[PDB]
């Protein structure tokens, strides 16, 4: 049990890393911009919409009410320990790396969070893969559109299917049994 | 008669081992420091006889004023039985004898004050009665004084003695020095002492300390000698250094241990009082039953506390067998028959299991084996009645004796001989049955023991007739267990927020766990939640900063000892203490739990010294126009040093199961191969293992087809590495940063320890420097080409002017400021040596590989010490002690349990080796996406971008020394994604049309070189008549 | 415990996965193809789960 | 001389003091090491190696 | 790894035969099962292996 206590340690140590290097390789805690001036890019389901008190959204709840049966998450050797970032700042988090790339798009990762706006930032990404980005220019309002609908049937996928929802149920339930 | 404090001293040595510049931490009887002392008094008339118990040893330590101080007692008692030492002192001596003590009132000597010429001090000398067991007599050997010292310890009759020999300069109290006591002489004794009894030599009728299983951390010297010591959980940091084995710590929380608290235990419940249950009219009743006629009824489905009965106050006899009668209410039953009858009053003693009489013989048979209670009661004025109390009668004749608990009720035509008696009695044919015949002026022999027989029935049929055990006040929000007829749980039993039904009586959770419990003794309901539990991971820094620590407790209901000597600021992660909050959530040091980080901190204006703890949060919010306008680009950026470290490899460990096991031991071997083939699969995974990281350290090494030597010619124009290539002029063909590497990374050691066969690695030092060497030489001189088949060399100035456009940097802006690029370069260099010279964090990970490889072989070891049911580390001793068929018989399970102990560390080594495998194509994903390349894509060597990485030596890892591109500007002005001039948009596919508000130019996406809008960077495509915030602008052609 | 950091070792490759998902993925945009997700890949939204 | 017995850093036998003299001694395991033969395809000839 | 999976019912512990079954049977139904208890608790230790 030494040598456990310290391979759990482990486990930690690899579990808030994996937060880290995949939420908090942030260099500035961060929080959502007042206004949402985007162009068409409705995030209320995604974005922590400023209405609720807590930092959450729509497809949060859905995660949440999907996967309910947490079954342990506590009463005997289950000694489960909280996140080492609280579920309401590791949204904060989810906020933080949105906005990060909403504003200092891929550049971000480089430094100090070199904002630029986010419908040109999409222009940098039709030029990642090899399309120019003056198809961006040229029906972009239209591809928001249909993004729109894509995240909407996105949010069918989480409610009246759970085909978005099946390998989280997998892990979520193989750590419970 | 005020009391004192002890700071350090007091420390004594373990055994005759001998250690080296090592922290060890063997735990045996140990001395509290900082704990409660007594200073006394010196002749200036008080007696001065300062007898306590020796209890789990005992401190002293004295200055010697006049050789005054010389008789000990230590015993156990003194009660004429137990033994006693008798000490003797001359000038800067010592001297140990043994035997025994009686005197009364004060056993002291005396120094007379007017002596003439001199004394001798023998007078009174309450010292010796009979010496008659001394076996242990062992013989040898004007301002303050010197100071003396002796500990000890009770170690199955080791008494041994500690003694140091150096003066002090403080004459109040104890010095304020710290020092060792090494051990003298250990004599064995044989008799235990708890009690300790002093006298001294005073005209007329020196401190005392106490032992308990404390915890130290040892740190000797390269002497070999003690120099200080620290406990554990005394001050929390001492727990952080115990856990670490260091007394130079890092700030961090390091997990102490858990708290398995039970506040007013727990509360045993039972239902409400028996029903149907009417003992008194079946024990007081006025119908009894006759001997061979004794009754049978049942008592089922309502509970007996044996121990109302008993107090009842209606018996003369209460004698109950096998179980305890006392409480047996707590024992829960199958059935009981309670039955009632009448027999002769001095037959109580033959009422037993084996006993004899009459009653036996023809009458009532009791089991051998009997499992119940007996009891007689008496009514000896209401055991008659008028007319006589002959109702109840016994037989006198029976050809057979009964079966247990056989009852004879026929009264047949009796017969005993031959001749017959056709239905009529007579002579030769005898009447069955007396009566009792109760007279009120009968003797106490015939005055009757009327006893009733209580049965236990414990078949296979199931208990539930039992007692009411203690059923008692509900606890209420107190967290406690609970005995609810055989379930158990901490509970925190309170009325509950359920519904409730009859099928219910216990419930689980999803996870099949106790959480509501249901009142048995009436219509109530309760709840369960885990109260506390939790473990301790102490938030202090380190031995370089101060001591005061900070204390945290994990998801516990605060119900533990609040702010006090033993503040408060309650977070989601629990209770924390020995910390004041903080309104501002600083940047993080040292994460907590709950996201909470705390740093010790000082409130200059009196000195406070507490820490201070926050939440997450690096700064605040940055508040940019991230709307629609804004964009930030860097004017300016810097080259750091990312020095991110990768284990390459792992210590060959390519064990010899046998060998590792049955050393010297052919028995160990030819019990081992009946299990045979096990260890031996383990060999040779463990080989697999050491030739996949060993082609890992040839793929990142030699990925090369060819050795190569380094140039001598340094013409790299004013850029230069030398601290990284390695410099022909040393013994170890490793360069500057190897050798402070090197130096830093230390502890296995060798390949020439025990079992723990250390291969020599694939690549020796020399070579693997080598490879080192070649690898850096090309992919600074060469490069791709040289890493991917044919060389084809290529300058420095060159190989970083292509990948700043493999990144997106464009090489002009090296050609303008790469004297400077250079410049800061060689300041990360001085970064790297400074920060890498001793202090560890930025190496850490390498260092941290080679430590869990390290304690992986010492687990591996001290395995052996882990006996599985053995009686020592190795069972040679136990080999040779038993036959080789007893051998056999033991080393079956004993050794069985080692090997499983061998596949366990090597299934951890498993694991590590597969983490080290992924590390190691992701050693070789940095090297060649990287190095004899660049990976375009974003961020994946080291922060930032990448530009090249050097090689250098490592035991079984490497540094990757990224020169990654990084802004340091934020010209976050406005925006305009594109030029709408007729209808159509003018623009490259990289780059953003930027200004402050001046001039719109293109730049590129990560450095701030504005250009002029021109047909050949921007070129037309498309058209911007859908845009999100456009405008307009010109376009020129140069 | 050695089934734990079993599963432990796989899911923590698949965390530094998600970490160069983070990076080439979120902080950035992966020229390797039509690895992140299915067809292409521009960008992605993170967002949480349990 | 309270000490008898003998350590190192991996806490094994190191060194031992002759208790019927003074004298600074080291331990080491004998050889170990290890036994790979090498040698070219059994197609050529017995020319062995150790 | 196939082949151990099957060759270790060969490492058969302080028993004489591949498949237990025929131990069980090689003894009293009390004294088969204790003996089988350490069998299969070695069967499960290389189930576990495996
Ligand atoms: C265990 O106890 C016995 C008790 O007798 C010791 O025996 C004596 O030990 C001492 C020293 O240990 C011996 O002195 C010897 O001195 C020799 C030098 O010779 C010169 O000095 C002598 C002094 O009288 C002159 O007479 C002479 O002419 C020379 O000028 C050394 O060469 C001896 O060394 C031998 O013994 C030691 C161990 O003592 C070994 O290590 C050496 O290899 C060598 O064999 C020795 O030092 C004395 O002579 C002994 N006398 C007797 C009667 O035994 C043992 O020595 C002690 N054990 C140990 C390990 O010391
Ligand atoms: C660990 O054990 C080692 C084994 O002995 C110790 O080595 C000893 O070290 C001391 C000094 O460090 C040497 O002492 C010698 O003393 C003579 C004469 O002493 C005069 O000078 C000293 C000042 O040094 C003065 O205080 C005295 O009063 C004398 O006037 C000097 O001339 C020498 O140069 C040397 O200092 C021992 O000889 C040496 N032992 C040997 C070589 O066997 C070591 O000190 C121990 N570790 C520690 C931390 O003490
Ligand atoms: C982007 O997405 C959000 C998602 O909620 C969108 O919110 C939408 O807001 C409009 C008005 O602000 C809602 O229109 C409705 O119109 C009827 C007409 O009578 C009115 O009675 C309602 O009270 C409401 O105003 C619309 O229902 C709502 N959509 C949803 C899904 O909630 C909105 O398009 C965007 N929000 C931004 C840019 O802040
Ligand atoms: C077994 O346990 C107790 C023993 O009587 C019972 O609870 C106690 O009795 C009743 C409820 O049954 C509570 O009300 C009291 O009733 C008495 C008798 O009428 C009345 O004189 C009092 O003024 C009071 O109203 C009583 O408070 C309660 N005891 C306590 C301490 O609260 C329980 O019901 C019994 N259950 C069974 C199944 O026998
Ligand atoms: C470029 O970025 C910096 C910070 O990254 C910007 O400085 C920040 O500017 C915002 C508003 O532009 C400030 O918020 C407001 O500041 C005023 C006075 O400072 C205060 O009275 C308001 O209550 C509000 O807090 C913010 O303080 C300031 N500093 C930060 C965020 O650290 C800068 O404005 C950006 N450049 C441009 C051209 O916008
Ligand atoms: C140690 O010596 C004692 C002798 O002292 C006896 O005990 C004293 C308390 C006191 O009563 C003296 O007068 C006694 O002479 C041994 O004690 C006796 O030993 C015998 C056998 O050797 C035994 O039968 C007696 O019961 C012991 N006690 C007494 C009171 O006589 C004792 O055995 C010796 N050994 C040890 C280990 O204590
Ligand atoms: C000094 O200590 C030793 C024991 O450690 C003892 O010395 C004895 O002293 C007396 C008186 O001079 C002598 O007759 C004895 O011969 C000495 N002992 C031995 C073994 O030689 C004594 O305890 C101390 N000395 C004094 C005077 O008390
Ligand atoms: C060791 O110390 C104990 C502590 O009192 C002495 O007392 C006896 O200890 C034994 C076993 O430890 C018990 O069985 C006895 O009941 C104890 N007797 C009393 C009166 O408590 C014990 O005598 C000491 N050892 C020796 C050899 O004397
Ligand atoms: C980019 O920033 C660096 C420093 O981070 C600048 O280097 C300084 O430049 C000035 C003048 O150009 C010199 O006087 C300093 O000695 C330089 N070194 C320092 C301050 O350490 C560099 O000049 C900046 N880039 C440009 C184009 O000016
Ligand atoms: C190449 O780098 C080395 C670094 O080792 C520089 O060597 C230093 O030279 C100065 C003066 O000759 C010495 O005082 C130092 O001791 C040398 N070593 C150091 C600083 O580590 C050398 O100057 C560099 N060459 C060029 C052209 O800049
Ligand atoms: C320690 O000494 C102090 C002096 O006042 C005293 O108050 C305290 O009770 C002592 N503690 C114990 C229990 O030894
Ligand atoms: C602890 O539990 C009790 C149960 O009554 C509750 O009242 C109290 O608020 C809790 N405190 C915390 C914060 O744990
Ligand atoms: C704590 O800090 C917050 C930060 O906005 C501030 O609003 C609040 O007034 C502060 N309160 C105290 C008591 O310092
Ligand atoms: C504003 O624009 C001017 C261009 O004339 C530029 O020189 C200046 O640096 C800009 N402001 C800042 C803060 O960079
Ligand atoms: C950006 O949005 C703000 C508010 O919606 C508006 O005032 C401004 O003109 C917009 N700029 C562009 C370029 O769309
Ligand atoms: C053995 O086979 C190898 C395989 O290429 C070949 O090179 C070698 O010449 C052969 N030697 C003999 C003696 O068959």
């Amino acid at each position: 049990c030494t040598q456990l206590n310290r391979a759990l340690t482990g486990i930690a140590v690899e579990q808030d890393k994996n937060t880290q290097e995949v939420f908090a390789q942030v260099k500035q805690i961060y929080k959502t911009p007042p206004i949402k001036d985007f162009g068409g890019f409705n995030f209320s389901q995604i974005l922590p919409d400023p209405s609720k008190p807590s930092k959450r959204s729509f497809i949060e709840d859905l995660l949440f009410n999907k996967v309910t049966l947490a079954d342990a998450g506590k009463f005997n050797g289950l000694t489960v320990l909280p996140p080492l970032l609280t579920d309401e700042m590791i949204a904060q988090y989810t906020s933080a790396l949105l906005a990060g790339t909403i504003t200092s798009g891929w550049t971000f990762g480089a430094g100090a969070a070199l904002q630029i706006p986010f419908a040109m930032q999409m222009a940098y990404r039709f030029n990642g893969i090899g399309v120019t980005q003056n198809v961006l220019y040229e029906n972009q309002k239209l591809i928001a559109n249909q993004f729109n609908s894509a995240i909407g049937k996105i949010q069918d996928s989480l409610s009246s299917t759970a085909s978005a929802l099946g390998k989280l149920q997998d892990v979520v339930n193989q750590n419970a049994q | 008669p005020a009391y004192t404090n002890s700071f350090t001293r007091g420390v004594y040595y373990p055994d005759k081992v001998f250690r080296s510049s090592v922290l060890h931490s063997t735990q045996d009887l140990f001395l509290p420091f900082f704990s409660n002392v007594t200073w006394f008094h010196a002749i200036h008339k008080r007696f001065d006889n300062p007898v306590l118990p020796f209890n789990d040893g005992v401190y002293f330590a004295s200055t010697e004023k006049s050789n005054i101080i010389r008789g000990w007692i230590f015993g156990t008692t003194l009660d004429s039985k137990t033994q006693s030492l008798l000490i003797v002192n001359n000038a800067t001596n010592v001297v140990i004898k043994v035997c025994e003590f009686q005197f009364c009132n004060d056993p002291f000597l005396g120094v007379y004050y007017h002596k003439n010429n001199k004394s001798w001090m023998e007078s009174e000398f309450r010292v010796y009665s009979s010496a008659n067991n001394c076996t242990f007599e062992y013989v040898s050997q004007g301002n303050f004084k010197n100071l003396r010292e002796f500990v000890f310890k009770n170690i199955d009759g080791y008494f041994k003695i500690y003694s140091k020999h150096t003066p002090i300069n403080l004459v109040r109290d104890l010095p304020q020095g710290f020092s060792a006591l090494e051990p003298l002489v250990d004599l064995p004794i044989g008799i235990n002492i708890t009690r300790f009894q002093t006298l001294l030599a005073l005209h007329r009728s020196y401190y005392v300390g106490y032992l308990q299983p404390r915890t130290f951390l040892l740190k000797y010297n390269e002497n070999g000698t003690i120099t200080d010591a620290v406990d554990c959980a005394l001050d929390p940091l001492s727990e952080t250094k115990c856990t670490l084995k260091s007394f130079t710590v890092e700030k961090g929380i390091y997990q102490t241990s858990n708290f398995r608290v039970q506040p007013t235990e727990s509360i045993v419940r039972f239902p409400n009082i028996t029903n149907l249950c009417p003992f008194g009219e079946v024990f007081n009743a006025t119908r009894f039953a006759s001997v061979y006629a004794w009754n049978r009824k049942r008592i089922s489905n309502c509970v007996a506390d044996y121990s109302v009965l008993y107090n009842s106050a209606s018996f003369s006899t209460f004698k109950c067998y096998g179980v305890s009668p006392t409480k047996l209410n707590d024992l829960c039953f199958t059935n009981v028959y309670a039955d009632s009858f009448v027999i002769r009053g001095d037959e109580v003693r033959q009422i037993a299991p084996g006993q004899t009489g009459k009653i036996a013989d023809y009458n009532y048979k009791l089991p051998d084996d009997f499992t119940g209670c007996v009891i007689a009661w008496n009514s000896n004025n209401l055991d008659s009645k008028v007319g006589g109390n002959y109702n109840y009668l016994y037989r006198l004749f029976r050809k057979s004796n009964l079966k247990p608990f056989e009852r004879d009720i026929s009264t047949e035509i009796y017969q005993a001989g031959s001749t017959p008696c056709n239905g009529v009695e007579g002579f030769n044919c005898y009447f069955p049955l007396q009566s009792y015949g109760f007279q009120p002026t009968n003797g106490v022999g015939y005055q009757p023991y009327r006893v009733v027989v209580l049965s236990f029935e414990l078949l296979h049929a199931p208990a539930t007739v039992c007692g009411p055990k203690k059923s008692t006040n509900l606890v209420k929000n107190k967290c406690v267990n609970f005995n609810f007829n055989g379930l158990t749980g901490t509970g925190v039993l309170t009325e509950s927020n359920k519904k409730f039904l009859p099928f219910q009586q216990f419930g689980r959770d999803i996870a099949d766990t106790t959480d509501a419990v249901r009142d048995p003794q009436t219509l109530e309901i309760l709840d369960i939640t885990p109260c506390s539990f939790g473990g301790v991971s102490v938030i202090t820094p380190g031995t370089n900063t101060s001591n005061q620590v900070a204390v945290l407790y994990q998801g516990v209901n605060c119900t533990e000892v609040p702010v006090a000597i033993h503040n408060v600021f309650q977070t989601r992660a629990g209770c924390l203490i020995g910390a004041e909050h903080v309104n501002n959530s600083y940047e993080c040091d040292i994460p907590i739990g709950a996201g909470i980080c705390a740093s010790y901190q000082t409130q200059t204006n009196v000195a406070s010294q507490s820490i201070i703890a926050y939440t997450m949060s690096l700064g605040a919010e940055n508040s940019v126009a991230y709307s629609n306008n804004s964009i930030a680009i860097p004017t300016n950026f810097t080259i750091s040093v990312t020095t991110e470290i990768l284990p390459v490899s792992m210590t060959k460990t390519s064990v010899d199961c046998t060998m590792y096991i049955c050393g010297d031991s052919t028995e160990c071997s030819n019990l081992l191969l009946q299990y045979g083939s096990f260890c031996t699969q383990l060999n040779r995974a463990l080989t697999g293992i050491a030739v996949e990281q060993d082609k890992n350290t040839q793929e990142v090494f030699a990925q090369v087809k060819q050795i190569y030597k380094t140039p001598p010619i340094k013409d790299f124009g004013g850029f230069n590495f030398s601290q990284i290539l390695p410099d022909p002029s040393k013994p170890s063909k490793r360069s500057f940063i190897e050798d402070l590497l090197f130096n830093k990374v230390t502890l296995i050691c060798a390949q020439k320890f025990n079992g723990l066969t250390v291969l020599p690695p694939l690549l020796t030092d020399e070579m693997i420097a080598q490879y080192t060497s070649a690898l850096l030489a090309g992919t600074i001189t060469s490069g791709w080409t040289f890493g991917a088949g044919a060389a084809l060399q290529i300058p420095f100035a060159m190989q970083m002017a292509y990948r700043f456009n493999g990144i997106g940097v464009t090489q002009n802006v090296l050609y303008e400021n790469q004297k400077l690029i250079a410049n800061q370069f060689n300041s990360a260099i001085g970064k790297i040596q400074d920060s890498l010279s001793s202090t560890a964090s930025a190496l850490g990970k390498l260092q941290d590989v080679v430590n869990q490889n390290a304690q992986a072989l010492n687990t591996l070891v001290k395995q052996l010490s882990s006996n599985f049911g053995a009686i020592s580390s190795v069972l040679n001793d136990i080999l040779s002690r038993l036959d080789p068929p007893e051998a056999e018989v033991q080393i079956d399970r004993l050794i069985t349990g080692r090997l499983q102990s061998l596949q366990t560390y090597v299934t951890q080594q498993l694991i590590r080796a597969a983490e080290i495998r992924a590390s190691a194509n992701l050693a070789a994903t940095k090297m060649s996406e990287c190095v004899l390349g660049q990976s375009k894509r974003v961020d994946f060597c080291g922060k930032g971008y990448h530009l090249m990485s050097f090689p250098q030596s490592a035991p079984h890892g490497v540094v990757f020394l990224h020169v990654t591109y990084v802004p340091a500007q934020e010209k976050n002005f406005t925006t305009a994604p594109a030029i709408c001039h007729d209808g159509k948009a003018h623009f490259p596919r990289e780059g953003v049309f930027v200004s402050n508000g001046t001039h719109w130019f293109v730049t590129q996406r990560n450095f701030y070189e504005p250009q002029i809008i021109t047909t050949d960077n921007t070129f037309v495509s498309g058209n911007c008549d859908v845009v999100i915030g456009i405008v307009n602008n010109t376009v020129y052609d140069p």
